[PDB]
Parts: C-alpha cells; structure tokens; sequence
C-alpha cells in the first residue's frame, strides 16, 4: 500500500463538548410531555478529544480511533475536507465490515469484505485545462468477496469549493450499534465563528437504520487529499491537504429526561445521571 | 388589604389545599400509567395479548392481567377511601 | 455457526405453514398459530440448523442442553414459533454426511441470540494444548452420525426458528388482509398495520415529522396514526 | 372518558357554592 | 434461591417470592396509614 511522509507527533488535544448530539430516542411523536428513556447518550460535559487533519508545519494524521457504543463524531469542515467512514473489526478482509464515500449522489453505502489499504483517501486534483476536482486514486480497497448487503441512501447535494476559509457548516453523526441494527443520526448546524462545540441544544434526527450482524471494534475517517500543480507530483509526498477538524466522542448508557415541544422538537433536555442535582430530576 | 396583596403574590396559601388536590392527582396518574406495566404478562395491552393469544393460553394470561389490574384498582380504592376519609374530617371541621 | 436471515418489507402468509402441517414439531411461544395473520408484526428473523430428534426439547426458552447452552441460547422473553421437521432422504448419503458440526466444550456459556464464529479447541485448566489436542483438551468441532440405517429417533430433524419482535415501529411484516377505504367521524373499529384500536378519526392538526409514525398523549396512550397509504395524520378518541 | 375512568360533574357548581358562601357572609354582616 | 436456581426456570419461584413480599409491604403500608390517621386525629385533638 502507498505511504505518506513527514507528519507531526504531538499529544491529543482535549476540549469539554456538552449537552450535544441528543438524538430523538425513537420513533414516537409527543407534545407537550416529559418523558425518560434509557438510551445510550454522550454523557453531558463529556471529554471529548479533538483532531487535526490541517498542514499549517508538515501535519496530517487519521489514524485509526477506538470504538464502543457511543461512537459520535463531529466534524467540521468548510471545502468539505472529511468524507467517509470505516467500521470494522480488524479490517482483515475475512470479517463482514462497513465503509462508505460521500459522493455527490448519496452517502454510498456498503457491506462488503474489503481490504483497506494503510492509508485510504479521496482523492481531488485543481487541473488547468478544466476547472473541476477529479477522483485520481480510488484505491480505497482491493476488492469484495461477499456481501450480503448493499446500499443506497436518499439523494442530496454537495458544493465541493477549492478555497481557504472559516468552517462555516457543520456535521453531527452518532454512530451506533443495537440488537444486531446499525444506526446513525445527523444534523447540519450552520453555527458560525466557534472553535470549540458551540453552546446551546440541537438534537439529532435519524437519517437511516441498516439490519447488519457485523461487530466493529475500531473506526476510522476518510480524508480529501488536494492535490495542486505546485506539489511533487506522487502518491508518497504530493499533497497540500490544508485545513481539517474532527471530534470523537463515546456513548454510555445514561437516563435522559427529554423535554418534548408542542410541535415535538426536543427543545430541550436535562441529564439525571451526570449530576447529583441532575438524578434529582429523573425521580422527580 | 394586605391579605389581597398576600394571596395574589404567592402559592402558600393553597399549598395546604393545593397539597390535597397535586397529592389526588398524582395517584391518579401513577394508577394509570399501570395501566402501561405487564404485570408479569406478555404484553401489556390487553387487547394484543388477546388477539395473539388462543384461548387457553389467553385465558392464563388474562387471569394475570386481572390479578395484576384487580390489585392496581385496590391500591387505588383503598387509597382513595383514606384519603376521603381525611377529606371528610376536614368537611366536619370545614363544615364547623 | 447457525444461519440467521431478516424478513422484512413484505407479506408473508402463515397458514401454508400451519396449513401444510409437514412438520412433526410447530411449538409457538405468545402467538397463536391459527391467529398468526391476524397479527402484525416487525423485524422478524429466521434461524437455520439441525439438530438430532432427542435435542429438538432442548431448543426452547427455559431449557437446557449441551447444544443450547454451549451453541445457540433462546432469550427467555422469546416470542417467536419455531418448526421442526424431519429430512432423512435428504440426510442419508450412501459415503455418509459429517458436515454439520455441534460444539462439545467451551469455557463459558454462549449468550442469547449471538453465535460462537471463533474456531479453536476448548482448553480446561492446566497443560494447555497450544494445538497439541491430545488428553484433556478438545478441538472445538464434532460431527454428526446421520445415517439412513441409524434410528429415527435419533434421526436428523430440520429446526427453524421463527423470532419476531412487534409495536416498535411501523410494520411491513403485516398478513393478508385486504385492506378497505379509510373512514371518518365516526365511531368504528380500525386496524393500522398490526396496531389495534377503536375511537372517533379525524383529520389532526398535529404536524409529524417524517420518521414519526406514532403520536401519545401525557397517560403514553394511542393520540395519532398515520395511515400508511394515505400518508395523512389523524386523531383517535374513545367513540364515547 | 379518557381510559375508562370518568370524572363525575360534582352535584354542586362552583358558582352554587359561591352564592352559599356569599349568602352565610352577608348573613354575618346584616 | 437464586444461586440454588438459573433465571430461565428460575422466574416461577423468583416470581412468586416477589409476589407474596410485595403483600407482605402493601398490608404493612397500608395498616400504617391507618394507624397514621388514628394518631393524627389524636394529634390534632391534642393540639386542640
Ligand atoms: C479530560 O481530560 C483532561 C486531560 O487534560 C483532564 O484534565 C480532565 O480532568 C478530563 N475531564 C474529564 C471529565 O474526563
Ligand atoms: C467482536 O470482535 C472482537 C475483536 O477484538 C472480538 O474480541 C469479539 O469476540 C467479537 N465479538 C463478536 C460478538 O463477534
Ligand atoms: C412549530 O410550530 C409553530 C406553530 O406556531 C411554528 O410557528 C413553528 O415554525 C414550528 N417550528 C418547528 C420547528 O416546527
């Protein structure tokens, strides 16, 4: 597998993300009612450890991050830098895992015995003759043997810019695996200016459900690499990557007493748990 | 005069009565949501349980739910005579 | 290393099931056989193996044999009908037939619903084997003796477990029924996709989101449905 | 109605009990 | 009991303990609001 050079070793930087990725429990609809449901939860106030796919010296790293039920992950990105996903075991080609690209179309799924490469990424070059960013090297894996499912999520679009700015989107998902189901939850929050999570209450909605067997002990993410005339011009060292942060954070089971709009939103919700204060609520 | 500022500025004055009509509507409340507990049964809603259920088997299961449901309405009844009872004192002593 | 698939988005008829009755065992836990269509349910999932005739008790909720407490445990809160059958014809091979294995140790006791994939021969206590697999220590396959001349009693039985789990959200799974045109305001008996009640419909002002199928009020008692075909939102109280 | 338990009207109205109160109070005054 | 019995077949019995403690508590919370009532009648006779 190809290879990339020159990268920094530094210690995990840490931020404090809370009361974020609450995600509606399940499918029913109420007004106007607290209710609480025992469902996995980023616990509030939960560290969280920040990532850095950004050069500004020689600095990129995606390496593989370990995995338990609260796999949520908060990207943020602006010229839509992070893409994908990979689920999985050991990645060894010979246990059932899960990888998907974020194309144009869908967020395109698989369920396939793939063989991933040491250092996958996207793959997007600035040509002269045509002002367009091409896929050079999808050599995310080798090939598939079985697959015993296969998948298309709803169509949606993507703006894919070639320039230098502030994170003005952003990206929430919560990965997560019950009674052999895989799910995920998203939200786009168009916060503007903060480095950090921003304060105040969003709440995930479900986007898909997938009926898998596949245990994944470990995830990783997927990198847009871009690719310029003013680099090298090979697999090992050709790269301006630029810019890139994700945060990843882990779920533990914990009681969520959730506030309930007249519409039904969950404007807002309080963490038993967490708090001595907080268990007060649930029994009350 | 004082007393008008008093009653519009604060609960308190009916906490000693409010008390009696939150503590009735909380068990009200909590007895119906029993309704919601399986009481060691299949399933808590009585009418799914009767309609996947054939008969003898169904017959075991609703003798569950009724002695599950028959001790719920109990607590209730027995509850509410107490606190009638109360009630009824306070009357006398209301009505003196 | 049983075979497990998911039915689901479709419409499946029980009474050629129970209606063939080619099956010796039909055992049904919390669903009636004969009312099986009647009933709706979701995320219904099926179990493949063979086990010989004297294990077939042992395949139940409750139970205990080597197979099921060392290879495939039903939960204890199981609602799910499981059918046996057997297939001697099938089984009897003149060079004889050993591909189906059935696990004789393991350290602990496989949990339910979950399957052992890992291969390797169980170890007790000391002079670990290491694959030596000679005195004490065991390879973690064995094979059957399905035989044509072997008795029937001991004959192989085909075994499929049928487990389905209702009312969590909506439900394809749903029977036969040929449904009817929607009716309102007055007071009538409905049936929505597995879900049973009766009380006045009418046209709700409560706007749902798409993934909600199901609205409560403050008592978590039926307030809303959606009528999967119309995909309108609707009110249901009591009639009076 | 709502689950099978009905609260019953109470046989006096609030506005019946008011004219009693106010009855007996106006009663002590005279 | 429990460590004489597993929790599959353990219930009927598990079940019924529980069944007959839980009459146990009711006639006990019950006979105390009685005896509640009683002694705050005769509280408030004595305060009166
Ligand atoms: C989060 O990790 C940092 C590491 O510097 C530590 O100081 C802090 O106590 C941790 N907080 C929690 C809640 O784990
Ligand atoms: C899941 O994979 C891990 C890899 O460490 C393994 O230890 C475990 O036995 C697997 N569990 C299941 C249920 O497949
Ligand atoms: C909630 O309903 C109100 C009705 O007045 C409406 O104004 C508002 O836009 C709705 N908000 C959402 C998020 O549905």
């Amino acid at each position: 597998c190809v290879n990339l050079t020159t990268r920094t070793q530094l210690p995990p930087a840490y931020t404090n993300s809370f009361t974020r990725g609450v995600y509606y429990p399940d499918k029913v609809f109420r007004s106007s009612v607290l209710h609480s449901t025992q469902d996995l939860f980023l616990p509030f106030f939960s560290n969280v450890t920040w990532f850095h796919a950004i050069h500004v010296t020689k600095r990129f790293d995606n390496p593989v991050l370990p995995f338990n039920d609260g796999v949520y992950f908060a990207s943020t990105e602006k010229s839509n830098i992070i893409r994908g996903w990979i689920f999985g075991t050991t990645l060894d080609s010979k246990t059932q895992s899960l990888l998907i690209v974020n194309n144009a179309t869908n967020v395109v799924i698989k369920v396939c015995e793939f063989q991933f490469c040491n250092d996958p990424f996207l793959g997007v070059y600035y040509h002269k003759n045509n002002k367009s960013w091409m896929e050079s090297e999808f050599r995310v894996y080798s090939s598939a043997n079985n697959c015993t499912f296969e998948y298309v999520s709803q169509p949606f679009l993507m703006d894919l810019e070639g320039k230098q700015g502030n994170f003005k989107n952003l990206r929430e998902f919560v990965f997560k695996n019950i009674d052999g189901y895989f799910k995920i939850y998203s939200k786009h929050t168009p916060i503007n200016l903060v480095r950090d999570l921003p304060q105040g209450f969003s709440a995930l909605e479900p986007l898909v459900d997938l009926p898998i067997g596949i245990n994944i002990t470990r995830f990783q993410t997927l990198l847009a690499l871009h690719r310029s005339y003013l680099t090298p011009g090979d697999s090992s060292s050709g790269w301006t990557a630029g810019a890139a942060a994700y945060y990843v954070g882990y779920l533990q089971p914990r009681t969520f007493l959730l506030k309930y709009n007249e519409n039904g939103t969950i404007t807002d919700a309080v963490d038993c748990a967490l708090d001595p204060l907080s268990e007060t609520k649930c029994t009350l | 005069g004082k007393i008008q500022d008093s009653l519009s500025s604060t609960a308190s004055a009916l906490g000693k009565l409010q008390d009696v009509v939150n503590q009735n509507a909380q068990a009200l409340n909590t007895l119906v949501k029993q309704l919601s507990s399986n009481f060691g049964a299949i399933s808590s809603v009585l009418n799914d349980i009767l309609s996947r259920l054939d008969p003898p088997e169904a017959e075991v299961q609703i003798d569950r739910l009724i002695t599950g449901r028959l001790q719920s309405l109990q607590t209730y009844v027995t509850q509410q005579l107490i606190r009638a009872a109360e009630i009824r004192a306070s009357a006398n002593l209301a009505a003196t | 290393a049983w075979n497990r698939k998911r039915i689901s988005n479709c419409v499946a008829d029980y009474s050629v099931l129970y209606n063939s009755a080619s099956f010796s065992t039909f055992k049904c836990y919390g669903v009636s056989p004969t009312k099986l269509n009647d009933l709706c349910f979701t995320n219904v999932y099926a179990d493949s193996f063979v086990i010989r005739g004297d294990e077939v008790r042992q395949i139940a909720p409750g139970q205990t044999g080597k197979i099921a407490d060392y290879n495939y445990k039903l939960p204890d809160d199981f609602t799910g009908c499981v059918i046996a059958w057997n297939s001697n014809n099938l089984d009897s091979k003149v060079g004889g037939n050993y591909n189906y294995l059935y696990r004789l140790f393991r350290k602990s006791n496989l949990k339910p619903f979950e399957r052992d994939i890992s291969t390797e021969i169980y170890q007790a206590g000391s002079t670990p084997c290491n694959g030596v697999e000679g005195f004490n220590c065991y390879f973690p396959l064995q094979s059957y003796g399905f035989q044509p001349t072997n008795g029937v009693g001991y004959q192989p039985y085909r075994v499929v477990v049928l487990s389905f789990e209702l009312l969590h959200a909506p439900a394809t799974v749903c029977g036969p029924k040929k449904s009817t045109n929607l009716v309102k305001n007055k007071c009538v008996n409905f049936n929505f996709n597995g879900l049973t009640g009766t009380g006045v419909l009418t046209e709700s002002n409560k706007k749902f989101l798409p993934f909600q199928q199901f609205g409560r009020d403050i008592a978590d008692t039926t307030d809303a449905v959606r009528d999967p075909q119309t995909l309108e939102i609707l009110d249901i109280t009591p009639c009076s | 109605k709502f689950n099978g338990l009905t609260v019953l009207p109470p046989l006096l109205t609030d506005e019946m009990i008011a004219q009693y109160t106010s009855a007996l109070l106006a009663g002590t005054i005279t």
